[PDB]
RNA sequence: GUACGUGAAAUUGCUGAAAGGGAAGCAUUGGAAAUCAGUCUUACCUGGGUGAGAUCAGUAGUCUCUCGAGACUAUGCACUCUAACCUGGGUAGGUCAGCAUCAGUUUUCGGGGGCGGAAAAAGAAUAAGGGAAGGUGGCUGUUUAUAGCCCUUGUUGUAAUACGUCCACUGGGGACUGAGGACUGCGGCUUCGUGCCAAGGAUGCUGACAUAAUGGUUUUCAAUGGCCCGUCUAACACGGACCAAGGAGUCUAGCAUCUAUGCGAGUGUUUGGGUGAUGAAAACCCAUCCGCGAAGGUGGGAACGCCCUUGUGGCGUGCACCAUCGA
RNA sequence: CUGCCGAAGUUUCCGGAUAGCAGAAACUCAGAUCAGUUUUAUGAGUAUGUAAAAUGAGAGUUUCUAGUGGGCCAUUUUUGGUAAGCAGAACUGGCGAUGCGGGAUGAACCGAACGUGAGGUUAAGGUGCCGGAAUGUACGCUC
RNA sequence: UUGAGAAGCUCAGACGAGUAGGCAGGCGUGGAGGUUUGUGACGAAGCCUUGGGCGUGAGCCUGGGUCGAACAGCCUCUAGU
């Protein structure tokens, strides 16, 4: 419902797994209350909750097997960089999308 | 015993609990064809466009 | 019991053709 | 059953906010005479049997308990199968210390003390 | 219960069929032809309870009317058709056709069981009091109260009188003048179709 | 601190915060400030190992009750059980946000097709004939020519659309509600064991939070409403400076109704007498008077038998009360 | 303090009555016992009353017991009336006991009769601003 | 399936102004008998409160401050309520 569907040229993504994507794998990382051996209310910690290997791994693989898609298509790697705005001016139902 | 009023023309199954016919209706049966006759008499159309 | 009320019936106009009045 | 109120505001009896001889408690007014009797809109409204409210979530606190006045220790006892249902309020008069004894029995029981923390300063 | 709606159901047609041909022939041939009248009557209040005459209270008394908005299958006779022009401004009726006798049944078809408001949804609802009628469901029903039969007194008094809301779109302008110059008050004929079609 | 137990209201002064353009007062919905509460603190639940023993002992004794049921004192802590510690795995209620498939009520866009009228009228295209003009080309006057128009019929027609309906025909969009609490039922799909289902009222998937998100309560602001109370008989008049405490259908006799209880052709001890060691004016017992009172048939009809037309109906006994003829 | 039922405000005789309206029990009948009602039929000089069809609805009997015989209007006949009002008799309703939307505020006007709320839809009346809703559509009027 | 305070429990419909009047259930105050193995100098009653809670309401329960000797709930009786 927060996504505004766009008529925008479509690309292929045959090439992308995103079956590997499930329910669980946007499942949080369970806080699940490891043991903190008492005494941590002095001494305190952080795992910094980096994104793991596998998160900046697969970000690099996905883009690989897309870029070359929307270099195709002209002016489509400029088209995502940009955002949207509206302007006074301008009345979005009459617009379309 | 009956809780709701369920509504037998917008729900689609106290319809069927009630009336065993709507397995069978075929309310759009087409019993013309192109070759439809005008049925209009001579007298009648004179005293249709009489004054 | 009621008396009832009128059913249909044809009514030929052979001998009585429908005339034109005028308010 | 979530509870519910159909009223919040309680009722003051006509003229009890100006006159200070007139309490707020509610008094139905007895002359036909009156604006109020014949119920002219504008004016303040009436107790009436329709602001009656869940015959289940009555007598019920916000949080679903009902309420119960335990006045010694052998009053929180009865609340043993209905730590669910009732919630053990101590009486206004018992002993600041007849009273720390209630609180630690009633927290064994699993029963809710409403004010178990008058005069009790916990060290 | 199906054996008789397919039986009803053909009928429904096959005198409709028949007044599509029996003014086929007339009209091509230069004869004339009155229709099979308005037997049932559909009665809409458009009054309140206030300032009513006390001759044309004792009248929608007798006719099931205790509130205004409320629709009633009553039989149309002579005395039924003398009747209601005494109670002229303050009712409203007109000849239902077989969507209307369906839609108010179903949605809202309350029978009268133990001087209760009981819906019709169920046909034992229906079978416990007019069983001894031949009523077995609510097809039985419609074709008892639409077409009429022997028993539309002792169908009548099961319904009970079909409490409707005030008309989306709502009524024409001004409202208690006769039909016949704007307004609506009395007859309307096919026109109380289209009444319905808003108040349901 | 003798202006002395507690120390309410009117009422007065100071301090703090507000508000106030020839009216406040209050009610409703909310903003701002202040402040308050909520269990949320933690709890829960699940294995192994280590130790402890008891309701355990292929165990010995005491007492109270009734063979064994509890309370015990030993001794072991094996077999069972629970349980402290160490070791590990999984796991709210509280509030507020979403979103999904639903149910109820409802509103607003459509999509498709039947069925009806002059089997809509038009119209288009195409053959006849007729007519003319607000007279075109042509020459003010004329009849399709170098524009065309109208009327009648044929034909494309076995026409479209519109209008009025109907679908137990279909795509969506928004809104409010979630009452009830194992299964009982009506149903539909099944897949032949079943089970499932939009089918007798909501469940599921997540996310924020306890130096907290919501929720209140006060002062005030905004919007909208709001003729001063009681006695009178539209306004009035009459009462009202305010606060506190007092203050008005009570007791008794008689009569009648209704209800309750005790006894019942009876009923009522208390004028008295007897008794009462523990308020002995109580309770309890009671003589002789006395007061009030003191079975006729015929029709229904409550109920109950026997029925056999299941019932219906028949058939018998018929209370109170009511008619009918007896006295 | 809350809840339930809830009138008359006119008689009929003689301040007392009876009836009525509202009530309590007992006891009747599930029937044609009824009905501020409409049909059809008989008559009667479109109206009049009488009886057995429609339509609805369960009706009935007494016993014992409070309040109540004020009026303000609106409705139509209406005779006496006239500069001009009007005066009076009868019928029907409201209000008295009734709040609510409009009618700018008003009891006699238009709608509507009320438990506590949410969501929808309307009546009356409205949609230029105050004021929630079309400076909408159509055709004719007016200086 | 336990929901037998049968004075309880449970299912379903309609209804909701109200004057004189009629009926019913409750709230509160002072004393009396019974009861709470009742509360109280670790603070009873009262009083005040920009605190919280319940009931439709009469009212009740409670936190904080003040204060200093008595007091209340339940079932009945009683009225100078």
């Amino acid at each position: 419902r927060y996504v505004i569907a766009t008529s925008a040229p479509k690309i292929d993504v045959s090439g992308v797994s995103v079956e590997k994507f499930t329910k669980a794998y946007f499942a949080k990382q369970k806080r699940s209350g490891p043991v903190k051996k008492d005494e941590a209310f002095f001494a305190e910690n952080a795992p910094k909750n980096a994104l793991p290997a596998e998160r900046i791994a697969d970000q690099k693989a996905v883009d690989a097997k897309l870029l070359p898609a929307i270099k195709a298509i002209p002016n489509m790697k400029e088209y995502l960089a940009a955002s949207f705005a509206l302007s006074n001016g301008d009345r979005p139902h009459l617009m379309k999308f | 015993a009956h809780v709701q009023k369920k509504n037998p023309l917008k729900n689609k199954a106290v319809l069927s609990r009630l009336n065993p016919y709507a397995k069978a209706y075929k309310a759009n049966v087409k019993i013309n064809s192109e070759k439809t006759p005008k049925a209009a008499g001579e007298k009648f159309l004179s005293v249709l466009h009489e004054n | 019991q009621p008396a009832p009320p009128a059913k249909a019936h044809f009514v030929s106009t052979e001998n009585n053709e429908p005339v034109t009045l005028h308010p | 059953v979530n509870i519910i109120k159909k009223r919040t505001k309680p009722f003051k009896r006509h003229q009890s906010d100006r006159f200070k001889r007139v309490g707020e408690s509610w008094r139905k007014p007895r002359g036909i005479d009156s604006c109020v009797r014949r119920r002219f809109r504008g004016t303040i409204s009436m107790p009436k049997i329709g602001y009656g409210n869940n015959k289940k979530t009555r007598y019920c606190m916000p949080n679903g308990l009902k309420a119960f006045l335990v006045r010694n220790v052998s009053d929180v006892e009865l609340l043993l199968m209905h730590n669910k249902t009732y919630a053990a309020e101590i009486a206004g008069n018992v002993s600041a210390r007849k009273r720390v004894e209630i609180v630690e029995k009633a927290r064994a029981l699993g029963v809710k003390v409403t004010n178990a923390g008058a005069k009790v300063r916990s060290q | 219960i199906a054996k008789r709606a397919e039986a009803y159901e053909a009928e429904y047609r096959a005198a409709e069929r028949e007044q599509i041909e029996l003014a086929r022939k007339a009209r091509a041939e230069g004869n004339y032809f009155v229709p099979h009248e308005p037997k049932l009557i559909f009665v809409v209040r458009i009054r309140g309870i206030n300032n009513i005459p006390p001759k044309a209270r004792k009248i929608m008394q007798l006719l099931r009317l205790l509130q205004i908005n409320n629709g009633i299958f009553v039989k149309f006779n002579k005395a039924i058709k003398e009747m209601l022009q005494v109670v002229e401004p303050y009712v409203t009726y007109g000849i239902p056709n077989h969507k209307t006798v369906r839609e108010l049944i179903y949605k809202r078809g309350f029978g009268k069981v133990n001087k209760q408001r009981i819906p019709l949804s169920d046909n034992a609802i229906i079978e416990a009091a007019l069983g001894k009628y031949s009523i077995l469901s609510v097809e039985d029903l419609i074709h008892e109260i639409y077409t009429v039969g022997p028993n539309f007194k002792q169908a009548a008094n099961f319904l009970w009188p079909f409490k409707l809301s005030s008309p989306l779109g709502g009524w024409r302008e001004r409202k208690f003048k006769h039909f016949i110059e704007g307004g609506d008050a009395g007859k309307r004929d096919e026109h109380i179709n289209g009444l319905v079609q808003k108040m349901l």
